């Protein structure tokens, strides 16, 4: 996760929307893999296909959103020509919420992942923006 | 790194002493007894210099000393040497005890002829001092500098000022 | 054989002491007929 | 070439533990791992260790491998299942036996290889002591000081096989 | 020790075998026994996070006994000229 | 005393097995402590030299270590001769 | 069990944990594990029935699974070292073969799964002795090789372990299985905080102890394993409701009372550190513990349940179980706040 | 490192993920459990022995014996499995699911 | 020192006053331990066995007693620690430059 | 080289044997003429567990003939003591408590 977390936070804001968008992709597909990997070995699918169905539509689903945040954060930002603004996350963020709310079919879920996954992304700019540390490295 | 200095080729040539081991383990005991001088001064060099190169020298003296020792018997005892070391030689084990007759001719044969008196049972193991001009090596491990130890914490304890000063605590 | 190596000192430690070590099997019979190397590295192990 | 004996030997270790570990009928896998039992003892000789290479003979196969077919032949499996009928234990097998061979022929083609970390091929004979003359055991001067140094091994030791006892005794008795 | 009940009551438990320059039966020395004894005179008192620094030289050259990484690399370094050589014929080995 | 008595020709009628066990292992435990010969064993054990006895550098006032192997200094083995 | 042997095999499990306390040497440390893995599992069995025999079995699987991989990374420790000393490890895939040993030995997410399971299928007092006591050993080795522990890694199970606590103890009706999930949740806030001050894992670890085992021994008194067998305690021994509600508000964090204590202390180093988001997230998170604490009051204390007839014949009749320093426990668990400065003791 | 250790440390992994990866026999996990234990003597003693470290040359012993003793108790707990399912296949223990 | 709840050392500082509040509040738990136990099994309160309530008020007091010794003597190594290391490294701790308010510029924020 | 030897020559003797004793001359031209609890007494399985646990101690014990050489023989003597010495007390404890017996 370190190295494409390493492409993404090189390129600037605003530019280069094709390979922010692969980023994105690169990092929700992996998100989905994972959740297909517990997802199989927790709740043993009743075939070997339906188990290959299930990572395909969880891994695609999330590089769904993983692409369309990307796309849309990095659109932002270009069209309005405002780099280090929190806002152009929380419409990618939204954006993915959107994309969650079609996948699963169910506009509640959609509106609640949009508000929640749009703030969340616009907490990450900022935090990008001012150096918050999530895991901190010790220091006193 | 450095160049691993080692000598030359021809700076490690030396005579030989090319018997084989029941030789050698026949002629053990006299053979401590009377090399022993420069034997110990070589075993001294190399545990204070913890490096084979720099006790080459004394390592020459060890050989020659052991050769004019087996050309003493050679001279005088070779005789009762060979019966000896070719009884020692038959045994898979190379056992002394096996030999005792062969051994009290050879032994008999050095007492009259060179006056060697072999060595008590517990005088080889004894540790030995050695009188040597060789410097004593000051750094043998070549360690570095050793890093200087914390400054050290020290006068009078104290109570802490104002407590615990935890928050609102005032204890 | 490393006349011709760029960058190769010949005789080169790879330790930072200058102290005198002990060589491994490897450094001392490292170009030698397999019948010593194996004489010297598994001959008292499989004697009888 | 004998000068890669140990190398070998781990190569037959690696198989043995393919072998059960793909997990065929409990009868079978035991067999494996006597099998890999006889060849990591092997291991251990080569290295010096003769009374270590013999504990593993005679306590490890001797010993609890004995008493794991004893139990399998009671409580697990009377007779076996024909030998890689599974498909699972098939692939399991196959693909442990093909990482193997692939580890086995890149490090003998460049004496080396970089399977997740770097190790090297030239022989595992590199690495051994060239100054040895000594009139003992060394493997067996450590062991025997169990007795002088190790007091409080062996009273933790001793303490934990008479619980063993106890305990078992009290799983057992339902 | 989370709780150094051994150096209270000076009794020695296990600390005789936790290094191998510690006493061994019949003064058998360690193959690495001068570098470590090296290593854990520079480090000792000092703390870990300064050891990590100031005593890497002796640490590098400790676990270059202990695992012979170094050596081995340039072993396999002189062989593999040795070949190409004879693949070559400008090398003839001495006898 | 007695009843002690009782008991002992009680197990040796019935366990002598049992009774030769404990009364062995019993030996086993007690008598090292009395033995004469025990402090032996210690001095004969240290007297087998295994390793090389390293010389020592002559600072000119050891007079209590041989200079040579044959000297009368350090200590003597006559003990063991004996024994 | 023989009361004796009883008294033998407790202190064999007590010996275990203090070699692991005691030793300087991996290898004791190793043992000690394996010699309390021996004696836990008689007491884990002692009442013959299949569930015991499925938790024993789980248990055994688990952490024998997890000493194996804590022997190997102590013999790869031994490779890149040439020592066996108890301290921070010489190589980082011996530090993260320890750092998962030890997590499957604490139970932590996401190795968690055999906690509620082995505790449901064993009495009350075996579960209490797995949910504190065997945390003793496990911790007391973080607490000496944090130096060397991956931050990333560390952090990800405390994370990891809080939230899966929080939601895992929203489904449970049966109290053994409750106190498995909180134990899961208030693991995490002990090794969130290790990387940043471990005496505030000290901290949190003796609360979280002397609170465990109140709620345990107040379930042992009246012989409860459900919620709806706890709400019957209002009708015969209405001082216990009392006693349950404030251990379970201090177990929730809330002040004035004990639990807050560690929250409050864990979030002080944090911040030191620069932790914001952590702490916060952390702290919020651990709302759905108080959830579920807070449901145990209202059918335990602040309602009255329905009864049954029979439960008048249980009027009769005093406490007879031995409820060993249930007093003493109650008040530390709820009435220490006050003494906060005292945790400098742990230093 | 040394060429023997590449296959010493590979067949730990094997072992392991044997481990991990159940089918339906307990023994034949229990079997796994000790592979590893081989594995773990086989490293330890070529380590031990390699470097010379003589106090250290009871350790494998130690290791041997400690978990034999491990093996012995999964062995009777697998038995007293058996006996209430009339089999060791890990499918039948999971009462504990509610 | 090592493995030692009072270190030597620590007998040069004043210990707590037997009045001290932080040991009266001890007591006091102590004290309402006591009437626990007597609820819990249904004893009267506030009169049974008066022996076993003041058991557990010496015995919470003793405990705390000694409790109190160590943590102060904790703090006490704190601040030994800190001031001499300030003095180990006068280059990590300068005296600041003080200025007054008068030279001091501050932006005004009207509310208004 | 010579053990190795000496062991395969052992083992394919033994080959040899068998299958030669398998397949031999027949003269006969026409057609010639599961995982459960095995009805074994835990008894069985105990004396199998007791057995290896006494093996482990006897790998401890192996060590005493080196041992002896030690000049630390006031420990050696007392550990070696105390060990047997718990062994004994293990066969008290199986044998009080029924362990040994076949009745039932
Ligand atoms: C070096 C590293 C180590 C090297 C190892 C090399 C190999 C040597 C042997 C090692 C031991 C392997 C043990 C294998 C084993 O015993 O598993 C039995 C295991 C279950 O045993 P079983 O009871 O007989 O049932 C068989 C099936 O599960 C069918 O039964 P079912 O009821 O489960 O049917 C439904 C099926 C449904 O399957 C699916 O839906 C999978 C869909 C995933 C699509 C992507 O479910 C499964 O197959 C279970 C797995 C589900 C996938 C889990 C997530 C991946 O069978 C398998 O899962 C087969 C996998 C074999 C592949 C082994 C490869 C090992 C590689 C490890 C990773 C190393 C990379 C670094
Ligand atoms: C026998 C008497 C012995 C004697 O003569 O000296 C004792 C003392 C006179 O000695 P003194 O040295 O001259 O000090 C008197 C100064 O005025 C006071 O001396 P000071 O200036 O050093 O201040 C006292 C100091 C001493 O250090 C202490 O920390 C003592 C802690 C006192 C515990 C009070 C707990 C009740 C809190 C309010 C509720 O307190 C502090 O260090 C910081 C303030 C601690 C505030 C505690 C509340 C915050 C804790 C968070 C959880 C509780 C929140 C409220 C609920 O007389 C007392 O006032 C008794 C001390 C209080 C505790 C013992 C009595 C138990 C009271 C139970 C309260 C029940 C709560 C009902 C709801
Ligand atoms: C500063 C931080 C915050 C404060 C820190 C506080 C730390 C805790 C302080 C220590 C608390 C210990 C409990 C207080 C003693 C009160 C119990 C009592 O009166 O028993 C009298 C006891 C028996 O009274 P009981 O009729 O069975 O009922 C008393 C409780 O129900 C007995 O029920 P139990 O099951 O709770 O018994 C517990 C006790 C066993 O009960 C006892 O015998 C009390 C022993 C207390 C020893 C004093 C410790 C302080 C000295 C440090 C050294 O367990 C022990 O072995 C002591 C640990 O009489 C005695 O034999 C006195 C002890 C003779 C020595
Ligand atoms: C250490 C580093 C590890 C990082 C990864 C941490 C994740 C560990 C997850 C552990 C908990 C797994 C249990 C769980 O979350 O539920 C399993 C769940 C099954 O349900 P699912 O198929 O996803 O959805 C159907 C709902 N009707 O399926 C899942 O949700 C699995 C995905 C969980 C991970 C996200
Ligand atoms: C500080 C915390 C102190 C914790 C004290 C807890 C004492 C136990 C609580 C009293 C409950 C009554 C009791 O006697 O304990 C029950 C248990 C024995 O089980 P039981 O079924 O009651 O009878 C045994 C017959 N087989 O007895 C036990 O097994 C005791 C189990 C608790 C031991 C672990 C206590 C937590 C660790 C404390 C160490 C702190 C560091
Ligand atoms: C310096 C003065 C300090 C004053 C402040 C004290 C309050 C702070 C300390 C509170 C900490 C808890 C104290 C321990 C509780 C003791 C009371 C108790 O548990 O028993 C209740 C009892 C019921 O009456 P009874 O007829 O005796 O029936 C007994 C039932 N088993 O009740 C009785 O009838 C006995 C008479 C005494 C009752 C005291 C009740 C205190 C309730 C405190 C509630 C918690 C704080 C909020
Ligand atoms: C409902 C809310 C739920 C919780 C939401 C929590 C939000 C927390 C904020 C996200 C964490 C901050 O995000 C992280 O900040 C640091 C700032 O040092 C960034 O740091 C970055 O700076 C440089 C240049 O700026 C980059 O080249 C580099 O890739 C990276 O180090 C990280 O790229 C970013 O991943
Ligand atoms: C639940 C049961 C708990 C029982 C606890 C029993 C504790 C027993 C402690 C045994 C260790 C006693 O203390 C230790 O013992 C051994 C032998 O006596 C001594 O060791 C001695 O023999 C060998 C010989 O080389 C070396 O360790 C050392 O050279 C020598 O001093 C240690 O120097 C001493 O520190
Ligand atoms: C002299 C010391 C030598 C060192 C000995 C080494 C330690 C050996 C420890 C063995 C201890 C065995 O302890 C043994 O316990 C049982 C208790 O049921 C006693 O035997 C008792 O129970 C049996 C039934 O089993 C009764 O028939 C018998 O009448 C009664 O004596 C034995 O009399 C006692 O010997
Ligand atoms: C369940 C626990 C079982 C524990 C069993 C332990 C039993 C121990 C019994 C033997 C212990 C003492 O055994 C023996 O006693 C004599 C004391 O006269 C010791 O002393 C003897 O040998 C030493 C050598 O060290 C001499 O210096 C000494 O002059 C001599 O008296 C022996 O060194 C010791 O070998
Ligand atoms: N590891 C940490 N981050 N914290 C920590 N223990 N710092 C050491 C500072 C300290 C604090 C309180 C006391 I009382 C003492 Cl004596 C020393």
């Amino acid at each position: 996760a370190k190295t494409v977390l390493r492409q993404y936070w090189d390129i600037p804001e605003g530019t280069e929307c094709h390979r922010k968008t692969y980023a994105t992709t690169s990092i929700g597909g992996a998100a989905g893999l994972v959740v297909s990997a517990y997802s199989v070995a927790l709740k043993t699918p009743t075939s070997f296909l339906e188990g290959v169905a299930r990572t395909g539509r969880y891994t695609f689903t999330a590089a769904a959103i993983g692409a369309i945040f990307g796309l849309t954060s990095c659109i932002s930002a270009q069209v309005r020509e405002k780099p280090d603004d929190p806002l152009n996350y929380l419409i990618g963020g939204c954006a993915g919420g959107l994309i969650l709310g079609a996948r699963t079919r169910s506009y509640g879920i959609g509106a609640a992942a949009c508000a929640y996954m749009g703030l969340t992304a616009a907490l990450v700019k900022m935090g990008q923006l001012e150096g918050w540390q999530v895991f901190a490295e010790p220091k006193v | 790194p450095g160049i691993v200095e080692l000598p030359s080729l021809e700076d490690l040539k030396v005579q030989e002493v090319k018997v084989s081991s029941s030789v050698l383990k026949a002629a053990a005991h006299h053979y401590g007894a009377q090399c022993d001088k420069p034997n110990k001064e070589f075993m001294l060099c190399r545990w204070e210099e913890k490096d084979p190169r720099r006790c080459l020298e004394e390592g020459k003296l060890v050989n020659q000393c052991a050769l004019e020792f087996f050309r003493q018997i050679k001279r005088h005892c070779a005789e009762p040497f060979t019966e000896y070391w070719t009884c020692i030689d038959y045994s898979g084990l190379q056992l002394f005890r096996r030999c005792r007759k062969q051994q009290a001719q050879f032994d008999e044969c050095v007492l009259d002829k060179l006056g060697w008196v072999r060595p008590d049972l517990g005088d080889l193991s004894k540790v030995t001092k050695v009188k040597t001009d060789r410097p004593l090596p000051e750094n043998p491990y070549h360690s570095r500098a050793r890093p200087e130890p914390n400054p050290e914490v020290e006068g009078d304890l104290k109570p802490a000022r104002h407590g615990s000063r935890l928050f609102f605590w005032t204890m | 054989v490393m006349k011709d190596v760029p960058g190769w000192k010949v005789g080169e430690s790879v330790f930072h002491t200058t102290r005198w070590v002990t060589p491994m099997m490897g450094e001392l019979y490292g170009l030698r007929a397999s019948e010593e190397v194996l004489s010297a590295t598994y001959g008292f192990i499989w004697y009888t | 070439m004998m000068l890669y004996i140990v190398f070998i030997l781990s190569v037959i270790f690696v198989m043995g533990f393919v072998g059960f570990s793909s997990k065929p009928s409990p009868i079978y896998g035991g067999l494996g791992l006597i099998v890999s039992g006889g060849v990591g003892c092997g291991i251990v000789l080569n290295f010096g260790g003769s009374f270590l290479g013999l504990m593993v003979f005679l306590i490890y196969l001797g010993g609890m491998m004995v008493v794991f077919g004893y139990t399998t032949a009671m409580a697990t499996e009377q007779y076996p299942e024909i030998w890689l009928s599974n498909k699972a234990v098939l692939g399991a097998f196959v693909t442990g036996l093909l990482m193997e061979f692939f580890m086995v022929y890149y490090v003998l083609k460049d004496k080396e290889v970089e399977v997740v970390f770097e190790f090297n091929g030239l022989g595992d004979w590199v690495i051994y002591d060239t100054g040895d003359s000594g009139f003992f055991s060394e493997e067996a001067m450590g062991i025997a000081a169990l007795y002088s140094y190790g007091t409080w091994l062996v009273i933790v030791t001793g303490w934990s096989l008479l619980i063993g006892v106890v305990v078992i005794m009290e799983i057992t008795r339902g | 020790p989370f709780f150094d009940v051994q150096k209270r009551l000076g009794v020695d438990l296990d600390r005789w075998m936790t290094i191998q320059s510690a006493e061994q039966p019949h003064k058998i020395p360690s193959r690495c026994h001068a570098f470590e004894k090296e290593w854990i005179e520079c480090a000792h008192g000092i703390g870990s996070i300064r050891a990590e620094k100031e005593c890497k030289i002796e640490f590098e050259d400790f676990r270059e006994c202990l695992l012979r990484q170094k050596t081995m690399k340039r072993l396999h370094a002189i062989r593999r000229q040795r070949e190409k050589l004879i693949k070559e014929g400008k090398y003839t080995p001495p006898p | 005393a007695e009843r002690v008595a009782a008991f002992l020709k009680n197990v040796w009628a019935k366990e002598p097995v049992l009774v030769a066990s404990f009364a062995i292992a019993g030996l086993a435990v007690i008598l090292p402590t009395l033995s004469p010969y025990t402090k032996y064993s210690l001095m004969i054990n240290r007297a087998t030299p295994y390793n090389y006895p390293v010389p020592l550098r002559d600072d000119g006032n050891m007079p209590d270590v041989p200079s040579h192997p044959q000297d009368p200094q350090g200590p003597s083995l006559e003990w063991l001769k004996r024994l | 069990m023989n009361p004796i042997i009883f008294i033998i095999i407790l202190l064999t499990i007590m010996l275990g944990t203090i070699i692991v306390m005691i030793s300087s040497h991996w290898l004791l440390v190793w043992i000690g594990f394996e010699m309390n893995m021996l004696a836990i599992i008689p007491i884990m069995m002692k009442n013959h029935n299949p569930r015991a025999t499925e938790a024993s079995t789980k248990y055994f699987l688990t952490q024998s699974t997890a000493s194996m991989l804590l022997m190997m990374a102590v013999i790869i420790n031994l490779m890149f070292s040439g020592q066996w000393t108890v301290m921070k490890l010489f190589n980082p895939m011996a530090s993260m073969l320890m750092t998962m040993a030890l997590a499957m030995k604490l139970g932590m997410a996401p190795f968690h799964f055999w906690v509620p399971e082995v505790t449901q299928g064993i009495p009350l007092s075996s579960g209490l002795i797995l949910l504190t006591w065997q945390k003793l050993a496990p911790m007391s080795v973080l607490y000496q090789i944090f130096p060397s522990i991956n931050l990333n890694l560390i952090l990800t199970l405390s994370v990891l372990s809080i939230l899966i606590g929080g939601w895992g103890g929203l489904n449970q009706t049966q109290l053994r299985k409750i106190m498995a999930y909180s134990s899961i949740a208030h693991m995490g806030w002990m090794t969130a905080v290790l990387p940043y001050n471990p005496t505030m894992t000290l901290l949190n670890l003796i609360i979280y102890i002397i609170m465990t085992s109140t709620m345990f021994t107040m379930f042992m008194a009246n012989s409860t394993t459900t919620t709806l067998s706890l709400s019957h305690t209002w009708n015969k021994t209405p001082i216990m409701t009392v006693l349950i509600l404030a251990t379970l508000l201090s177990m929730g964090g809330l002040p004035p009372l004990s639990g807050f204590m560690p929250k409050w202390m864990i979030i002080q180093e944090m911040t030191k550190n620069n932790s914001i988001i952590l702490p916060t997230f952390m702290a919020i998170t651990a709302l759905l513990n108080l959830y579920f604490y807070m449901r145990l009051t209202y059918s335990t204390t602040l309602t009255m349940f329905p009864s049954t007839n029979n439960m008048k014949m249980k009027w009769q009749f005093p406490l007879m179980k031995k409820m060993t320093f249930l007093p003493t426990m109650v008040v530390l668990s709820t009435m220490m706040l006050p003494l906060t400065p005292m945790l400098s003791v742990l230093e | 490192m040394s060429m023997v250790y590449m296959n010493i440390m590979m067949a730990f992994t094997v072992s392991l993920v044997g481990l991990l990866m159940y089918r339906s026999h307990l023994m034949s996990s229990l079997l796994c459990l000790e592979g590893m234990m081989l594995s773990l003597f086989v490293m330890a003693a070529l380590t031990i022995l390699n470097s010379h470290f003589t106090l250290a040359s009871m350790m494998p012993i130690i290791l041997l014996v400690f978990a034999a003793c491990e093996a012995a108790l999964g062995l009777s707990l697998l038995v007293m499995v058996s006996n209430t399912y009339g089999t060791d296949y890990v499918q039948n223990l999971n009462l504990l699911q509610c | 020192a090592t493995f030692q709840f009072l270190p030597d050392e620590a007998r040069s500082l004043p210990p707590p006053k037997l009045t001290d509040p932080r040991l009266a509040f001890v007591g006091f738990l102590g004290y309402c331990s006591g009437l626990i136990d007597n609820a819990i099994r249904r004893r009267p309160v506030l009169l049974a066995g008066l022996h076993r309530q003041l058991l557990y008020i010496t015995s919470f007091v003793f405990v705390g007693y000694y409790l109190l010794k160590r943590q102060d003597y904790m703090y006490a190594v704190r601040d030994h620690d800190m001031f001499s290391y300030i003095k180990s490294h006068p280059e990590d701790f300068p005296e600041k430059d003080k200025k007054t308010y008068g030279e001091v510029f501050e932006e005004f924020h009207p509310v208004r | 080289m010579n053990l190795m030897l000496a062991l395969l020559t052992n083992f394919t003797l033994a080959t040899l044997l068998v299958i030669i004793a398998f397949w031999l001359p027949q003269l006969n031209v026409y057609s010639e003429k599961g995982s459960a609890r095995l009805p074994f007494s835990m008894k069985f399985f105990l004396v199998a567990i007791t057995f290896l646990l006494f093996d482990l101690e006897i790998a401890l014990l192996l060590p005493l003939p080196w041992a002896s050489q030690t000049a630390n023989l006031n420990t050696m003597l007392t550990m070696a003591l105390f060990l047997i010495i718990l062994l004994a007390v293990s066969l008290a404890y199986e044998w009080t408590q029924k362990g040994l017996e076949w009745t039932e």
